């Protein structure tokens, strides 16, 4: 049930709110409020999104859609069936996702550990909420926001992208798809190099510290160091959405033409036209 | 709160470390030197780096590449500098636009492009024994070249493979800035829309996977640093409170928990899986599937929609209807 | 580079699929003020006495006109044409018979091809129609043109720049770009598409595996035709002033039925209408032209969707005067 | 005809989604999971009365035993049986095994709870060239502060009580990565040193702020054996120390926090 080293952590203590009351653990699972609140919220909206679901055609997972209301019922309540479940369906995502989020502060508090990861999490939940919530606020409609299906979800993305034109020209996006790919090479260097020391071979000497930063100052000439890696990529995945986030924000609100015509601006600066 | 975690509070400076590899510590060029507000974020010093054989030719040949764009480039432009300068983002060297099929086309119609994807392939090939190479003299694993070869596989699959499986060397990626990116949305519309390709899938599933894989596991660290996280390598070897700490969070979270080594495995692969996926969906494009949307349609997962606007009927089909 | 909110939105898809307009208010009213220079209809006369065939001495088209309604079709076609040129841009003075001066053959074919459009491109232009105003806007050469190469600016009421001009091969990748909505598609969508009926649209496969025979080697279009469609599809887009979701569910840009909106059929036929214009009307007209008038290729300027539409998804804002000059059609 | 049609309505795009599925989930459940069992298995339980069996699946989810060769000898072999002999001044607060443990005595140095530490060797960390990798710049000579940056020696350190407990008189510094990690300080009114690891200090021009520990829990800081040496598990022990100030500084630490 315990890890051989885990009694001696399972100390009451750390919560945000509630202390002794749900101070507890389910099996491997920490419990306390936020747990409690989680999966209340995760019950609602999995009930809604089978409610709905059922309400609906299809029952194949790929092809199931719980979408927004027409732009016509703006930013009020629609019926259910034609957003309102979506509507409810995104107020239990909203809860779930925070509830994760300060769950895991309280587990943070009980280890005498930063606080970083639940922080790292509020990025993700931030980037859903420029989705689902600002931008459709600044457009003035919730049918602006996303459906809830595998597939759907991504005919959304598609033609949100070719009202632009080519999204792929919005600077925002650039930004954000250029962190999305060093993140991702990074995660195999810091991966692959964790690993090429621990696991050198058939049967060399585990190898040091010192290796690891040989191994980048020849290669590329720079190392970044063992603490500081980690502050990078914590760095580079997060800027993934904060940089993004305002290619979305933009598109519509700030911008209605498509995204290269944007790079006007450089093009027709009228000293080279 | 851990300044530690945002960056070095005071700063250490010390006699220059080097690690001698099973060969080339003569060919390290360069004097360390050290930077102040870098050392604030990372690690001050900057330099020194091996040259090296592998390394010398992939320099050359990458050169050579770039040397053929930017001059293809610099025709398109007429040879004009400003213009040149003004319009770099737009200008190009593209592959064929004729179907010369798999012949060899002429300089001014792909003739270039193929020049410049040799080269390329010559250079990322000498730098991936470089990356290999400083592994084994430094008597470590090559974990990191494997996944490296598998970038370079899947550039290989979009710039040369595929291309020479459906037969036409038109379907291959043009260089320049803008140019590039215009092809991602062609490639998509010639071949019934990306979105419903399953391994376009699996390779974002991964890549936004890697996004939350580097930050829980940076974040951890870092949460951590407070009892030495950050000296993964003993950590393995001599399990510690750091690690201990850091695998309870998450078996706490989320029910189960990995090691401090196994985690950068789980990372590895990720990392991996973007690129081996992203080549299979690459190689079964053109050769298998024509249609990735009708594919998914032929096979039950696409979903559908009421019209909203009437439906709209192929002209071109109607009784009567121009060509 | 920005514009701030409100954005005007409108749907054109089930919703959640955000397809539909997205569009920025002071932009539309600067565009709908332009159109809104579109001359009233003069007021209506009787028509008294001979059809103008007997009483004229060269009436070709009209003929059919009695004298008073003929005299108001030439003063409307002066309004919307030549304004500043008055009568004589096209008369001898002292003649109204001579065909001396081109605009007068070049006006009575564009009578001919002005009434096909409206009797026979039905399809498009419906009951809206087309005057002359549509195209021309108060001048004789009208402000969206194309030659059968890129030329820059769009407006020809504007003065180039040097590297705008044609002749300035560095300007050609601008010159390209400025006409494909800022991409950098290495293509002209005009004379691949628009200037004839040569080159196919459509690049996408209709089954999901590879027919055995049309997919290796020579037998296969060329990746470049894909850009090309994107190429023209932009081009149409910044002609329109809208997006792609204006008529494609981006699901399945290659669908039609429940995929499609009403005006991707109605743009289906303007591309049809556009190269029956350029083949059979316009680009004969580089036979009666002066020089001053012609590409670097000897061709007459031609039309593609910007000519009428000029940035609007219904030209003049679906303006019409289709029943107040009927002599311009439809001809029964 | 069509590439790829394999049979009626069987075509090879599609066996090959079957196979990345299983490609995919074989290394997942079959590799990195048991990677993953390395270390903490297998999971301790209460004691059966009687019990016989080599539990088959504590069998099948683990790996099969990986030795990593240490650079400067020895060896370690991972998974391996690892319990906690050392003695725990907790107690059962409810009767479940939800329940969380309380605190019997000082915990801080009871070392319980956020003042736990693992057992690791009680060995130096060294450099790769085998000298003892963190030591106090009294010992590390080439060593020294970046121009620019406070040096600590001199400055005041002040608990989480506002109360002046001690003084810094040095830094340590870790060689292999040339980056400091504790500073050692005369604590107030008793003759001893304590390290404390730079993450609990809050750097000033003027004093170091540490708000972990009140004045008073700085004297039973963990002592070293040493005095220029520090052994991993020393180091677990330090560090662990003053996290536990985080929990448990004062009574209403652990308490719900709002
Ligand atoms: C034709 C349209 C296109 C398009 C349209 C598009 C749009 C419309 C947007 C992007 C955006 C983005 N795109 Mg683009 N895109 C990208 C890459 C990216 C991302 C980096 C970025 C942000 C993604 C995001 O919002 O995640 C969202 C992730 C979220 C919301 C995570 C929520 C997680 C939540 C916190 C927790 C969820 C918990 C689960 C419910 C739990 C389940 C329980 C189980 C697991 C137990 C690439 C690499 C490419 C390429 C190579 O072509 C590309 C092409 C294109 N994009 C097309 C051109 N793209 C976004 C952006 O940032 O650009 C500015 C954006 O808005
Ligand atoms: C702006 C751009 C968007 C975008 C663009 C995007 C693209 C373009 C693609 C996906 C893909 C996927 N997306 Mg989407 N996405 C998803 C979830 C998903 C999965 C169905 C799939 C793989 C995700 C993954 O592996 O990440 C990494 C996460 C990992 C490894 C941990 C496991 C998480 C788990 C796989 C998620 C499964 C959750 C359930 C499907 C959701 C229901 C849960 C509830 C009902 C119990 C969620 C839950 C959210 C939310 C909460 O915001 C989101 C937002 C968005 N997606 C944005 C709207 N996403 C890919 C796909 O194949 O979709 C068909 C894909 O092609
Ligand atoms: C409208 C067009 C679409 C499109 C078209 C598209 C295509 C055509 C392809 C992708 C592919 C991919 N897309 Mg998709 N896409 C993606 C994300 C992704 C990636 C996961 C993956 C590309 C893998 C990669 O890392 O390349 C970046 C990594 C690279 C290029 C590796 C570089 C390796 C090399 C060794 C480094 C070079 C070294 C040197 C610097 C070279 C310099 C030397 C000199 C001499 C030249 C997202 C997240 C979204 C969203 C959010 O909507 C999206 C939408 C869409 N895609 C649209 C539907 N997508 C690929 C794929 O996975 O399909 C199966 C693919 O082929
Ligand atoms: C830039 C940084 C990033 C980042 C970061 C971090 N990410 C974290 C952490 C960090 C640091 C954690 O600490 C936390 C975690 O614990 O890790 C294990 C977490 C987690 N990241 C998950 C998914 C994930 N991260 C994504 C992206 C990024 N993550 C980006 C890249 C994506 C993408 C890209 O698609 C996905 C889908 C979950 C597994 C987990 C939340 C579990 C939860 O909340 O439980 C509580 C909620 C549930 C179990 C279900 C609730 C169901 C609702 C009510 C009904 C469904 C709602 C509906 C909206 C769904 C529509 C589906 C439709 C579109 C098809
Ligand atoms: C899922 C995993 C992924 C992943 C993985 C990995 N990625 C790796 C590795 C791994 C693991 C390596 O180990 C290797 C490396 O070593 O890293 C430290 C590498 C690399 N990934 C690079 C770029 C990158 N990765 C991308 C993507 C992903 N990566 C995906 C996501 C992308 C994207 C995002 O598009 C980009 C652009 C380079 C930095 C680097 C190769 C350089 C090269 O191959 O050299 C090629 C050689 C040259 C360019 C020489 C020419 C250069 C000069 C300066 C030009 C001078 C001109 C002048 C005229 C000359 C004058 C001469 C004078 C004397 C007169
Ligand atoms: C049962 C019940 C009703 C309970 C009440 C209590 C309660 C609230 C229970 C929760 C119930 C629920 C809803 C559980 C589901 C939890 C979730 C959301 C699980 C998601 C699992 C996924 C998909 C993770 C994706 C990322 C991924 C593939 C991780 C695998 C690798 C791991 C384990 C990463 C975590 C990890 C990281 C990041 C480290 O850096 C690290 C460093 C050193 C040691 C260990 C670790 C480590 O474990
Ligand atoms: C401006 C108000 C104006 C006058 C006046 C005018 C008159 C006019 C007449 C009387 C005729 C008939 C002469 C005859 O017997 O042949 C006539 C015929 C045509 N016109 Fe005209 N016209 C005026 C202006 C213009 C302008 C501005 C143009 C050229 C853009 C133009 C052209 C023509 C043409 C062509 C004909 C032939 C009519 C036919 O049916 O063939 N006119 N005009
Ligand atoms: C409507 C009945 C109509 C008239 C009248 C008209 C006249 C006209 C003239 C006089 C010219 C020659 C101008 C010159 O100086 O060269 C001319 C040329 C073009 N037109 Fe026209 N035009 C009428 C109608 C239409 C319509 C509906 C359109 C657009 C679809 C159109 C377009 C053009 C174009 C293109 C040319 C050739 C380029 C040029 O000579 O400037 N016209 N028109
Ligand atoms: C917006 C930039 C946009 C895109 C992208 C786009 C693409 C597109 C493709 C790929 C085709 C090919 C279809 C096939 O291969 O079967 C295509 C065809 C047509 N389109 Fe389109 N399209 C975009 C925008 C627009 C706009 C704004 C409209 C409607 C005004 C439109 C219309 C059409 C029509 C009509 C066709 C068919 C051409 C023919 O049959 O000759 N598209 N589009
Ligand atoms: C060029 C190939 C081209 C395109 C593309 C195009 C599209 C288009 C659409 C989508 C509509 C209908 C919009 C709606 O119903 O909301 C439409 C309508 C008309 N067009 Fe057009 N059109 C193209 C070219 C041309 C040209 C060259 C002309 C003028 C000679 C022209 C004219 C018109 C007219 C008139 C209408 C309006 C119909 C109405 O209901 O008001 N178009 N066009
Ligand atoms: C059968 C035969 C003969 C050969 C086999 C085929 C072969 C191996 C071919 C290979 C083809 C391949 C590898 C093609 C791949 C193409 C791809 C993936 C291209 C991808 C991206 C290209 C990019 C972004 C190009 C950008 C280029 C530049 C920006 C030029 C760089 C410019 C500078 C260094 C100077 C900046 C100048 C500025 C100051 C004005
Ligand atoms: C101790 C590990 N050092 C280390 N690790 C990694 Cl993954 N990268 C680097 N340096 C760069 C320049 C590379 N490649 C990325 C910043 N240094
Ligand atoms: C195909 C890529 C280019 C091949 C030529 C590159 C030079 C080879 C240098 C190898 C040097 C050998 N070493 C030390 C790495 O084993
Ligand atoms: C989209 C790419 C596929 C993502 C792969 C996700 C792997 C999650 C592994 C969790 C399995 C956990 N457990 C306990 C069941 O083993
Ligand atoms: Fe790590």
């Amino acid at each position: 049930a315990l890890l051989s080293f885990e009694r001696k952590y399972r100390v009451r203590g750390g919560t945000l709110i509630g202390g002794d009351l749900f101070d507890f653990w389910v099996g491997p699972y920490f419990v306390g409020f936020f747990g409690v609140s989680a999966i209340f919220f995760i019950f609602l909206g999995v009930s809604l999104i089978g409610y709905a679901a059922s309400q609906g055609p299809t029952w194949d997972p790929f092809a199931i859609s719980i979408n927004p209301p027409d732009l016509k019922y703006g930013l009020g309540a629609a019926p259910l069936l034609e957003g309102g479940f979506w509507q409810a369906i995104t107020v239990c995502a909203l809860g779930a996702f925070i509830s994760w989020m300060l769950r895991e502060v309280e587990i943070s508090r009980k280890l005498g550990i930063g606080w970083h990861v639940p922080l790292a999490f509020c990025v993700p939940i931030f980037m859903f909420c420029v989705l689902q919530v600002f931008r459709p606020l600044l457009l003035g409609s919730w049918g602006h926001a996303f459906p809830y299906g595998i597939l759907s979800h991504l005919d959304w993305v598609n033609n949100f992208g070719y009202q632009y034109l080519n999204w792929h020209y919005n600077p925002g996006h650039m930004s954000s798809v250029s962190f999305l790919f060093v993140n991702a090479m990074a995660l195999g260097l810091h991966g692959g190099l964790i690993l090429s020391v621990a696991n050198p071979g058939d049967g060399d000497k585990v190898k040091t510290a010192e290796h690891e930063n040989q191994y980048f100052r020849d290669v590329v000439g720079y190392s970044i160091g063992a603490l500081s890696i980690h502050r990078l990529g914590l760095f580079l995945a997060s800027n993934i959405f904060l940089t993004g986030a305002f290619g979305t924000i933009a598109s519509g609100p700030f911008w209605t033409r498509g995204w290269p015509e944007w790079w006007g601006w450089w093009l027709d600066i009228p000293f080279w036209s | 709160a851990d300044y530690q975690t945002i960056y070095t509070q005071i700063q250490a400076r010390g006699p220059h470390i080097t690690v001698s590899g099973e060969w080339g510590d003569n060919d390290r060029v360069g004097k360390p030197f050290y930077s102040y507000w870098l050392g604030k974020i990372g690690d001050a010093q900057i330099g020194p780096i091996y040259l090296g054989a592998s390394g010398i030719a992939a320099f050359a040949f990458g050169s050579t590449a770039i040397l053929i764009i930017l001059f293809n480039m610099a025709a398109e432009v007429h040879f004009d500098p400003l213009q040149f300068f003004r319009q770099f983002f737009w200008l190009g060297l593209y592959p064929p636009k004729a179907q010369y099929g798999m012949g060899i086309p002429p300089l001014h119609d792909g003739g270039w492009w193929l020049m410049a994807g040799l080269f390329m392939t010559l250079s990322l090939g000498s730098w991936w024994i470089r990356v290999y190479s400083r592994a084994r003299a430094l008597g470590l694993g090559t974990h990191i070249a494997w996944n490296f070869a598998a970038a370079i596989f899947f550039v290989l699959c979009i710039g040369c493979i595929h291309p020479t499986l459906v037969g036409s060397w038109s379907e291959g990626v043009p260089f320049g800035i803008w140019p590039h990116i215009d092809w991602l949305t062609a490639f998509s519309i010639r071949y019934g829309n990306f979105y419903y390709c399953p391994w376009h899938g699996f390779s974002i599933g991964f890549a936004y996977g890697c996004g939350l894989l580097f930050a829980a596991h940076g974040a951890t660290i870092l949460a951590v640093a407070r009892f030495g996280g950050d000296r993964e390598i003993e950590q393995i070897t001599d399990r510690g409170t750091a690690v201990e700490r850091a695998a309870l969070f998450w078996r706490w979270t989320i029910g189960f928990n990995a090691t401090i080594e196994s985690v950068h495995r789980w990372g590895w692969f990720f990392s991996l899986m973007v690129m081996v996926s992203a080549s299979v969906g690459i190689l079964l494009t053109g050769t298998f599937v024509d249609n990735w949307y009708l594919w998914c349609v032929k096979h039950g997962a696409a979903p559908d929609y009421p019209a909203y606007l009437p439906a709209t009927p192929d002209p071109a089909s109607l009784p009567g209807a121009p060509k | 580079c920005f514009e701030p909110p409100p954005a005007t939105t409108t749907q054109t898809g089930f919703r959640g699929l955000s397809m539909g307009e997205v569009l920025h208010p002071a932009t539309v009213k600067a565009k709908k003020e332009r159109d809104a220079q579109y001359p009233p209809a003069l007021a209506a006369v009787k028509a008294e006495g001979p059809p103008v065939s007997q009483v004229y001495k060269n009436v070709k088209v009209l003929g059919n006109l009695t004298e008073a309604e003929f005299l108001r079709t030439m003063t409307a076609i002066t309004e919307w044409v030549s304004p500043q040129e008055g009568c004589t841009y096209c008369h001898d003075e002292n003649n109204l018979a001579s065909e001396a001066k081109y605009p007068y053959v070049v006006a009575r074919r564009m009578l001919e091809m002005t009434r096909a459009i409206n009797t026979n491109w039905t399809q498009h232009v419906a009951q809206t129609g087309v005057t002359c105003y549509t195209c021309h806007r108060g001048t004789p050469l009208p402000p969206y043109v194309r030659y059968l190469e890129p030329t820059l600016p769009l407006n020809n009421r504007e003065t180039p720049t040097h590297v705008e001009r044609v002749e300035t091969r560095s300007g050609y990748v601008v010159r390209l770009a400025k006409y494909t909505a800022y991409s950098a598609l290495n293509y002209d969508p005009f004379t691949m598409f628009l200037a004839n009926d040569k080159r196919q649209v459509r690049v996408v496969p209709q089954t999901a595996l590879p027919l055995v025979g049309v997919s290796r080697g020579k037998e296969r279009r060329p990746l470049s035709d894909a850009y090309a469609t994107f190429a023209l599809m932009m081009s149409i887009s910044d002609s329109l002033g809208t997006n792609c979701t204006f008529c494609h569910n981006a699901q399945t840009f290659e669908s039609w039925g429940k995929k499609s909106t009403p005006q991707r059929a109605i743009a289906w036929w303007g591309i049809r209408m556009v190269r029956d214009l350029n083949m059979n009307y316009l680009a004969p007209l580089n036979a009666s032209l002066p020089a001053s008038r012609l590409g670097r290729q000897g061709e007459a300027p031609q039309a593609d969707c910007r000519t009428c539409h000029q940035g609007v998804t219904k030209p003049l804002f679906g303006a019409s005067r289709l029943k107040d000059y009927p002599e311009l059609g439809p001809i029964k | 005809m069509y590439h790829g049609a394999l049979a009626q309505h069987l075509d090879i795009a599609q066996l090959v989604w079957y196979a990345q599925w299983l490609v995919i989930w074989t290394v997942v459940l079959l590799y990195l999971r048991r990677e993953d069992r390395r270390e903490g298995y297998p999971l301790v339980e209460p004691l059966g009365l009687v019990k016989l069996a080599p539990e088959d699946g504590q069998v099948y989810e683990l790996p099969y035993p990986k030795t990593f060769v240490l650079p400067h000898g020895g060896t370690v072999t991972v998974p391996r049986r690892r319990p906690e002999t050392r003695e725990l001044k907790l107690a059962q607060t409810d009767g479940f095994e939800g329940a969380p443990l309380q605190p019997t005595g000082n915990p801080l140095v009871d070392a319980v709870g956020p003042a736990s530490y693992a057992e690791r060797a009680e060995v130096v960390d060294a450099t790769v060239d085998g000298k003892a990798k963190i030591v106090p710049l009294r010992v590390a000579t080439d060593f020294s502060i970046a121009e620019g940056d406070v040096d600590p020696r001199g400055l005041p350190v002040v608990a989480a009580d506002g109360v002046e407990a001690g003084t810094v008189t040095d830094l340590w510094v870790d060689r292999s990565e040339h980056y400091f990690r504790y500073l050692e300080l005369s604590v107030a009114g008793s003759a001893r040193t304590a390290l404390i690891p730079l993450g609990f200090c809050d750097v000033k021009k003027d004093k170091i702020v540490v708000t972990s520990i009140l004045s008073e829990q700085f004297a039973n800081v963990p002592r070293l054996q040493s005095r220029d040496q520090i052994t991993l598990r020393e180091e677990d022990k330090v560090s662990a120390y003053y996290a536990g100030g985080l929990l448990y500084a004062t009574p209403e630490r652990a308490e719900s926090l709002l």
